[PDB]
């Protein structure tokens, strides 16, 4: 329901410039709490996405202040002083304050102990039926939800839904709801994700995700991901 | 905490 | 109709390896003109594929030097005297020395100012029509034809044809004879591939491509890809 | 040049 729409879609960049990526938000995303959950992600080639910033203008813990992430109302920013090797990917930003959350369609850069394993990549054919499965390693696997993401094969990212561990309740976007559903088994400290009735739509990789909401931070751990081919 | 922001 | 067959499959490899991979092509592929266009590029999960290797043995610009590609007649060998982590993707060898040009089919490596942008990735329903676009920056738009590859659900890649941007003369492939349309749009240095009645298996990422075969290079400057949802 | 190829 909220567009964020982010630009440019592309940033060639010489190692040593700065580089920004804007974000604007077809409504405003402050949080009836107070607080605006606006994130701002990396996606490495061949990793999966890591938050650099959160609510706005606070730096991941580890993330080099050459980052600085700023705005308010519809329009926010994300700068990076001096562009570097390890920088290259894929900058997505994302608001967390109304529900679905919603992810900008990113913005490629170029030059000119929580953890998440998720089951292999499978190869379906169509009308078949696929179960995703992610492993929390590190903390108590019923003290947080688990939140699940899709991201499509260009990239684009979308909210699938989350799990509540303790009462296993889900809940799901809009445009997940029929086909997908939520489960988990807590002798194994596994989540997992259905899909019913393999459809060319749902070719992509599925992120399992863990939030840290009371530290006012979204989506900060990610499994590796797991790829779904539908090969009709 | 269980997800609560929605 | 000819095939393109990559030895291994996967390759998996600890840094600092030595790598080599094999490709087989079901014919000789010796041109009209004397030479052999056997190339190989190097594709990162969500990137576009990049040129690695033209006439079977020399390095494309920027290439670093453990690159090196050998062999003859149906028998074509990649080889990467150190592998270093920059190298892990997907490699494809591919032949355009016969019409249609085709694609191998991939090997994984993995451990144990010419510029073309894109229109943003398209979420449509079947029967929907699709517009790409791709925009050329940094040269005569006129001087060169621009090609369109198809990269299918579990990575195959198909070429689907070319314009001539001074004629405006659409050369197509067999499979896209149908609902394809290649149009430009000059006078912003747009080329365009017209999608109309959109289906689950047009689901597909669409790379516009430029070829500097002046050069005895293909597909030298790739798109960074529209892949084109269909909610079949 | 346009693509003399094919």
């Amino acid at each position: 329901d909220i567009l964020m729409t982010q630009t440019p879609l592309y940033l060639p960049v010489s190692l040593g410039d700065q580089a920004s990526i804007s974000c604007r938000s077809s409504q405003t995303i402050v949080h009836n709490n107070g607080n605006t959950y606006l994130e701002w992600y990396l996606q490495k080639p061949g990793q999966s996405p890591q938050l650099l910033i959160y609510k706005v203008s606070n730096r991941f813990s580890g993330v080099p202040d050459r980052f600085s992430g700023s705005g308010s109302g519809t329009d926010f920013t994300l700068k990076i002083s001096r562009v570097e090797a390890e920088d290259l990917g894929i900058y997505y930003c994302f608001q967390g304050s109304h529900f679905p959350p919603t992810f900008g369609g990113g913005t490629k850069l170029e030059i000119k102990e929580v953890q998440l394993q998720q089951s292999g990549p499978e190869l379906k054919k169509p009308g078949e039926t696929v179960k995703i499965s992610c492993k929390a390693t590190n903390y108590a696997f019923t003290d947080y939800s688990m939140h699940w993401v899709k991201q499509a094969p260009g990239g684009d990212l979308k909210y699938v839904g989350w799990i509540n561990t303790e009462t296993d309740e889900p809940t799901f976007a809009d445009d997940f709801k029929g086909r997908f559903a939520f489960s988990l088994d807590t002798s194994t400290s596994t989540a997992f994700l259905q899909i019913n009735n393999l459809k060319n739509e749902d070719t992509a990789t599925y992120f399992c995700v863990r939030d840290r909401h009371d530290y006012g931070e979204i989506f900060t751990y990610w499994g590796q991901g797991t790829t779904v081919t539908v090969s009709s | 905490p269980q997800f609560s922001l929605w």
